[PDB]
């Protein structure tokens, strides 16, 4: 890859690797990587359609987002001492493939090209006293979740998971031990990218610290926000 | 029956895209194809980047870097070249500890930070249970790769 750095630019001086069996297919020059990978893929697609799917696409299944599966309706759930975690996250992710299917199962979120543990599988981590409820568990656009836990003995909504316009997630994370006593909520927004099954969920880092600060204001300050 | 439990299936995505479903393509929302770590070729960050941007997993050529920073610069470059949520992995070596002692204690940190790396690949060798262990708990790694041409290497990975 550096002929310029040789005696007379002749390559026959050079050491280059290759496969004797593979050269039987390497004949076209400098074609795009995507072009050839796609050629391969679509060839496989034809070879599978013609056999297992009658060469009619619609015969195909479909999915919100493809990925995340390791090789290994309006209800509630109550976690406890040994409430199993993966069972919890299945119950709460459900069965359909949607943003919710990932939220509890997608282990990683992207922060502008940085992959980090899911905060949700952290918070919702099963424990004692925690009780959560689901509504519209069938339809996703309105499928929502509400977790409450012991606040001074009593239970109160600590978390609200829901969808938005634009295929967005928001966790309204609530804190009720408050100056005025009344609770406050924190909108944590997440973009959904089903086209990226491995990580369709990407946190939005814009205005973020501002939201956090507006929370902490009322948590701490008897004044407006500026 | 290996022909059904591992039957090669098909998938359609919301975007209307086709996918080939296997036990592997389904961890990655990406076809069951990739590129192995190749020192002269999978070392060029721009190339690996333009490839993964096509949506095909890749190994990075650790062997093309004689340091703990050059490869780091290549990382920070591809990062600057890929799209959000994209991803790739590296290829190390097991016969050149010096080619190795850089990455492992560096891989660990890049993950502790949360770089877009999601898989390792040891080439031209195979480790032991003892060593091979930490790679899967300490490393913020999705999966792992191995390059056996032997038969006992295979028994080893099975261990």
């Amino acid at each position: 890859e550096h002929l310029e750095a040789v005696v007379d630019q002749d390559v026959q001086r050079t050491c280059i690797l290759h496969g004797p069996v593979a050269a039987q297919f390497t004949k076209v020059i400098d074609e795009p990587i995507k072009s050839i990978m796609d050629g391969i893929h679509d060839g496989h697609i034809k070879k599978l359609l013609h056999q297992y799917y009658g060469d009619d696409e619609s015969k195909i299944p479909a999915v919100e987002y493809f990925g995340g599966e390791s090789p290994v309706d309006s209800a509630v759930f109550k976690a406890t001492s040994s409430t199993d975690e993966e069972s919890w996250f299945k119950a709460l992710a459900g069965s359909e493939i949607n943003w919710r299917h990932a939220s509890f199962l997608c282990s990683f979120i992207t922060q502008d090209k940085m992959f980090v543990s899911n905060p949700i599988r952290k918070v919702f981590k099963p424990s004692q006293g925690m009780v959560v409820e689901i509504s519209n568990g069938n339809t996703s656009s309105k499928t929502v979740v509400t977790l409450s836990e012991p606040v001074q003995g009593e239970l109160k909504p600590t978390v609200i998971l829901k969808l938005l316009k634009e295929n967005i997630i928001q966790m309204e994370m609530i804190e009720n031990r408050t100056m005025d006593g009344k609770p406050v909520s924190l909108p944590l927004l997440y973009n959904f990218n089903p086209d990226n099954g491995f990580a369709p969920i990407s946190e939005v880092m814009e205005d973020r610290n501002q939201r956090i600060k507006e929370m902490y204001w009322k948590l701490w300050i008897d004044e407006p926000f500026n | 029956n290996w022909l059904e439990e591992y039957h090669p299936k098909l998938i359609k995505n919301k975007s209307g895209k086709i996918f080939v479903e296997t036990k592997f393509s389904k961890l990655i929302g990406r076809p069951p194809l990739l590129v192995p770590g190749m020192t002269p070729c999978t070392v060029s960050p721009d190339f690996v980047a333009a490839t993964t941007n096509a949506g095909y997993t890749i190994e990075l050529a650790g062997g093309g870097y004689f340091s703990a920073a050059g490869m780091t610069a290549a990382i920070d470059s591809v990062v600057s070249q890929i799209e959000k949520g994209s991803t790739f992995g590296i290829n190390l070596i097991y016969v050149n500890p010096f080619m190795l002692q850089w990455g492992i204690p560096l891989i660990k940190e890049l993950r502790s930070k949360g770089y877009p790396i999601q898989f390792l690949t040891i080439g031209a060798g195979v480790p032991s249970l003892e060593v091979a262990s930490e790679y899967i708990e300490t490393l913020g790694l999705k999966y792992l790769g191995l390059k056996p041409g032997s038969i006992d290497a295979i028994s080893q990975v099975i261990n």
